[PDB]
């Protein structure tokens, strides 16, 4: 029976890879849908473990010793695809909140701008996700496999970093980089004055900052829904081929 | 939500007190939360402020060095550590959470949510 036990494993992961697939072709990411996608990949990952404890070829005959490839496709790739998503989708979610305090920031003076508020709180965003990586969730691995992943990632959201024991895929802060030194660059006591056409080309900035970031992440969650269909695919013919 | 604050009381200038925030009715680990005092007459005044994660704390001008912020967000409890007061220092002591999870500048006009107060009383010679 345990050869049907296993079947019914394969079966409860499809059901969870259906779920999965639903939630990440969500336009806007919640809090709430980060932790539906966390127990469910995490349940995966469970039931991929019970999977290869309790590990025709016609329907075998690319990506993907049953057990030593289906353990190998959920821990060095569906779990990287899900953390990643992770970080970056709270990343987003942070900045969003600092770019919806961005209207209580603005006033006619001609506008006038609190780029102290501004810049102290893109600060803190780039603080909080300075240790908190793409790859891996936990520790470190060699500067190849940071690498690999990299390149797979994309070098617009992740940057290899050299951390205590070894490397990472650190988010890519560029863009807030990029948006803390346009601050510093207009100068001011706290505060400053915009006449209104540059005012005009800085809140449309912000705007196409937020979409680009948006785009990063949606491209993130593409990868990582394509990865989790690769992976029901092979689960897919393996619960053909015990029956 | 409540803010309730304990620790004020009376101390002699030089002196040190711990102010205590007890934090009911929010997630408070998505949620900035702050310090703000106020003396008759003057007004309203950021004093600390730590982000939701504790990953950035922000002090006043006027406290930096002798104050000390921090947060447990398991006992959802919010800490100052006063030393070195000053006259200048009396003040009633407000608890205050954000909307965001971050401070940024310390605005009163930017929180959400407010305590009673303490007061604090520095008395020199």
């Amino acid at each position: 029976s345990s050869l049907t036990m296993l079947n019914d494993t394969l079966h409860n992961i499809r059901t969870t890879n259906q779920a999965l697939k639903k939630e990440l072709s969500q336009k806007t990411l919640t809090k709430t849908s980060l932790e539906e996608i966390a127990l469910h990949s995490s349940q995966i990952s469970m039931d991929v473990n019970k999977s290869a404890q309790l590990l025709a070829r016609e329907l075998l005959h690319k990506e993907a010793k049953i057990a030593n490839s289906i353990n190998d496709i959920n821990e060095q790739y569906l779990k990287v695809y899900e953390h990643a998503v992770s970080s970056y989708t709270q990343m987003y979610q942070d900045f969003s909140a600092v770019l919806s305090s961005l209207a209580g920031w603005i006033s006619p003076g001609s506008v006038k701008l609190q780029v102290n508020s501004l810049k102290k709180a893109l600060e803190e965003l780039k603080e909080k996700y300075k240790d908190k990586p793409l790859y891996p969730a936990n520790n470190t691995v060699s500067q190849e496999q940071a690498n690999k992943w990299l390149t797979e990632l994309g070098g617009t959201i992740g940057k290899v970093s050299q951390k205590n024991g070894g490397y990472v895929v650190s988010i890519n802060m560029t863009p807030i980089d990029n948006m803390l030194k346009s601050l510093d660059n207009l100068g001011g006591n706290g505060e400053v004055v915009l006449d209104n056409a540059k005012y005009q080309a800085w809140n449309a900035g912000f705007s196409a900052e937020d979409e680009t970031m948006k785009n990063n992440l949606q491209t993130l969650v593409q990868k990582y829904s394509n990865a989790n269909s690769i992976f029901d695919n092979l689960v897919k013919v393996l619960s053909s081929t015990i029956s | 939500v409540q803010l309730v604050e304990s620790g004020g009381g009376l101390v002699q200038a030089g002196g040190s007190l711990r102010l205590s925030c007890a934090v009911s009715g929010l997630e408070m680990q998505s949620h900035a939360i702050g310090w703000f005092r106020q003396a008759p007459g003057k007004e309203r005044e950021g004093v600390s402020c730590i982000n939701d994660d504790g990953s950035t704390t922000r002090y006043a001008d006027s406290v930096k060095g002798r104050f000390t912020i921090s947060r447990d967000n398991a006992k959802n409890t919010v800490y100052l550590q006063m030393n070195s007061l000053k006259p200048e220092d009396t003040a009633v002591y407000f608890c205050a959470a954000k909307s965001v999870w971050f401070c940024s500048v310390i605005r009163s006009h930017e929180f959400n949510s407010w305590g009673q107060g303490t007061q604090v009383t520095v008395s020199s010679a």
